[PDB]
């Protein structure tokens, strides 16, 4: 939902882990990103593992 | 006590009209109304797809023939319509009024079998895939009730459609049935509001999506005291006399003045003549099914040919089904499919159908066949 | 109570196989089980040849649809295969089970309608005697059931068979009740074991023969306290309406333009044309059931044959069948030749069937008619 729960009210709802089951047990499990929304960054160096 | 909305006939003669002004500016179709009247559904027997039973409610409101019925439930359902775009789509049951009695409980139909109602499709457009056939059926410039979109999974709808026999033309009622055996899937009507925020219509869609995009088998034990009820559907048409008193017309005569020839199927699926045979009566059926065919001689002047007769004779799909009470330690809903443990034999198939009543909630099992 | 024996289903696709070592050397057909459960027949309606109802009975094992049931009598019955020979035949109810019940009622079907179902017979083998159509309709290379052999007398069968009704193809039931009427017999299922004392085998028989080779015709009287059932029944088919509104087509006009010409049929049976009459009515009939008929002129132009209407116009053989209780002062059973007085009027016919039932013993009386 993105709630804001630190100014106002309500009940902060946020998913963090895909678990894919079976009928026995899980299959699969997948977590979901973590967003670090930035500004301007001053780096030296970048290692890549997917794409910009 | 469910909650119901009665809104009238859902006229394809008004809402297929693309007069509605959207916000942005653009010209789209008409969207739903609002409920005439929200009543309280009470006293039912609510299928999930309509595969063997028509739904019989009482309803709180006077409901009159032709009104759309949407039974609302508290829970959300979710359907993958791509193989990652998993969407938010809320539980519902839509069916059209058949018949109102004294006592006001109305004959509910799905809303897709009465909106597929009457409509024929010759063998030319049987030829593709079921796409095709899908594409053609859900058509709001055809059929008697408003359609405004479809979900469906591509995968279990990718493959070549069935061969239609006497390639003749057939109703949508028949091949659907056929392609929904083969494909084991059943559809469910659900009114939900438009994606885009923008648009503010309520549209009603066909769903033929599940919540895996690529299906998964299930292994489980049904018990008889799921008050278990077992009865033998057909899938295919194949006749039902296995011995055959074969009759060949004399050239000379113009008449049958020559004596039959007898034709018996073995246990493996192959037609000898009933001379022929030198065995022990193990590799013959245990009950003898006779009929006594008459047939012409061709321009050729030969006799009919032993596989033309063997056609005649061959077996019909003998299939199982299993209707039980829903198991709350693995549940098992619409559209998944299921390998069934029933008194020590096993049966393997899809559920069907799923009846919500006020003191159950029972399971349609079809066993697919295609064992050896 | 009565006795019965029950087998699994006389399947011809196991029995009919010439591979059972006799004493002596040679090869013979595999003879019939012995019974999976002896049981006792309780609650009956039993018929002896299966003429006009179906049998009954709820029997103490739980017998399954298929299985052969043999009721056993402490009697026995001397039929006469030849003119001198006689064979003691012990006495026999044997039935195929036709469905059973939750209370566990089995529908039991006469062993001998229940063999020749489901076959079909076309004109050209009614075209010979009597003995060639028996020959055909008993045999186990195409019979739905088993059978090794069957004792027929010659006299009653020697005669040629009757004319088939347009020369169709007609089923092994209507053809077999066809010629039934007219020789005025029944059949009756027996198991019995083998004549020779060197064969061990069990056997199933058809029997076609009777008390008495030559049949002599008894004259009896039938009293009101016999608890009498009177209906009519018809041997030949023949239309029901009496009068004929016949309508000739115009040449000139290609229609019906032309006024229709009336055609009434007499008391002794002559057809007329309506206006030609010149009587008091006492030679017409009663009452007049009326018919119009359309009809196209030939290539010669010339309009229709009066005997050609009559066969549309012409009476049915009207049959009386009487079913009443046992006289232990004068016996009748099955295949008897017989003059019944009741009321004051002589019909005469034959013993049909025979129903045994825990409280009596009835018999069906069938008139074979050609009484003037």
């Amino acid at each position: 939902n993105g709630v804001d729960i630190n100014n106002g009210s309500g009940v902060l709802k946020v998913c963090f882990d895909i678990v894919t089951t079976s009928g026995t047990g899980v299959t699969s499990t997948k977590p979901i990103v973590q967003t670090s929304t930035l500004d301007s960054i001053s780096v030296n160096d970048m290692t890549v593992s997917g794409s910009i | 006590m469910l909650e119901a909305n009665v809104y009238d006939n859902f006229n394809p003669n008004y809402y297929n009209i693309s007069d509605f002004s959207m916000p942005n500016g653009k010209k789209e179709k008409r969207g739903l109304p609002i409920p005439k009247a929200r009543c309280q559904v009470i006293n039912y027997e609510l299928w999930e797809t309509g595969y063997l039973y028509t739904s019989s409610a009482t309803l709180t409101v006077s409901v009159e023939v032709g009104d759309i019925v949407q039974i609302l439930f508290p829970e959300v359902v979710p359907i993958e319509e791509a193989l990652g775009k998993k969407k938010k789509l809320n539980l519902d049951m839509v069916y059209l009024v058949t018949d109102v009695d004294e006592s006001n409980k109305a004959t509910l139909k799905n809303y897709f079998w009465a909106m597929i109602e009457s409509l024929d499709v010759p063998n030319a457009i049987t030829k593709t895939t079921n796409f095709a056939i899908i594409d053609y059926l859900i058509d709001p410039n055809k059929n008697n009730l408003m359609s405004y979109g479809y979900f469906f999974n591509s995968s279990i709808f990718a493959g070549k459609a069935t061969i239609n026999r006497k390639a003749e033309t057939s109703s949508a009622h028949d091949v659907a049935k056929r392609i929904f055996s083969k494909v084991q899937f059943q559809p469910t009507t659900t009114i939900q509001h438009a994606p885009s925020e923008t648009d503010p219509r309520n549209l009603l869609f066909i769903n033929f999506a599940s919540r895996n995009w690529n299906r998964k088998r299930i292994t489980t034990r049904v018990d008889i005291k799921q008050s278990v009820t077992m009865d033998t559907e057909t899938i295919v048409d194949r006749s039902a006399y296995n011995f055959a008193v074969v009759f060949v017309k004399n050239k000379a005569t113009d008449d049958y003045t020559d004596p039959p020839k007898m034709y018996i199927a073995k246990n493996n699926g192959d037609v000898i003549d009933y001379s022929t045979y030198h065995g022990d009566g193990t590799d013959l059926p245990d009950v003898r099914t006779a009929k006594t065919l008459f047939y012409d001689r061709d321009d050729h002047g030969n006799p009919p040919e032993l596989s033309t007769i063997k056609v005649e004779i061959s077996p019909s799909t003998i299939v199982t089904r299993l209707i039980f009470n829903q198991n709350e330690l693995l549940p098992l809903y619409v559209n998944d499919l299921v390998d069934i443990w029933y008194e020590g034999k096993l049966y393997s198939g899809y559920i069907a159908d799923r009846v919500k009543t006020e003191f159950n909630d029972r399971l349609i099992f079809v066993e697919s066949g295609d064992k050896p």
